[PDB]
């Protein structure tokens, strides 16, 4: 914190928030394509669900 | 488990058009800490 | 005539992937967000 925390919020540190299935041990995932949370198909950069 | 491995052998043969019936084991060669999802591969011959 | 292999799961810069190649000067091994050719190969000039 005493090095890292920024008073405005240090938005440079992120975690993957959703994934379709748990990852195998020591797998790294760089795919940032939009998570289809709903029963809908979904495409483009944004949508409901 | 996130680690990629290679093993190999080379041997002299005299067979015209099929894999030779015989037995020989392969020694290990390399370990590569790649940590990536592989599900397919593709050979590079030269032209 | 064999030189090496691609290994991966999308092969078009969506997911990181592995290149292994024994070229005329050295072997190269590399793990990167590659966009691979539709038909990868190593070309050789061979004239008479
Ligand atoms: C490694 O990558 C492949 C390709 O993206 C994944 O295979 C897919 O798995 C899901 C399972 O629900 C299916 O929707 C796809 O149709 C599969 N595709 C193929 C070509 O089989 C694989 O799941 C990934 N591995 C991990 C650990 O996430
Ligand atoms: C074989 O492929 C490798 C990787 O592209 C080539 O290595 C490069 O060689 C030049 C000249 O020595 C250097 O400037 C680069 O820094 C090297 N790249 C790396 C990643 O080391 C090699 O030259 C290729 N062989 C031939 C015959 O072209």
């Amino acid at each position: 914190n005493n090095l890292d925390s920024k008073v405005g919020g240090n938005y440079n540190y992120l975690y993957r928030l959703f994934r379709k299935s748990n990852l195998k041990p020591f797998e790294r995932d760089i795919s940032t394509e939009i998570y289809q949370a709903g029963s809908t198909p979904c495409n483009g950069v944004e949508g409901f669900n | 488990d996130g680690y990629f491995k290679i093993y190999s052998k080379h041997t002299p043969i005299n067979l015209v058009r099929d894999l030779p019936q015989g037995f020989s084991a392969l020694e290990p060669l390399v370990d590569l800490p790649i940590g990536i999802n592989i599900t397919r591969f593709q050979t590079l011959l030269a032209l | 005539i064999i030189r090496g292999w691609i290994f991966g799961t999308t092969l078009d810069s969506k997911t990181q992937s592995l290149l292994i190649v024994n070229n005329a000067t050295n072997v190269v091994i590399k793990v990167c967000e590659f966009q691979f050719c539709n038909d990868p190969f190593l070309g050789v000039y061979h004239k008479n």
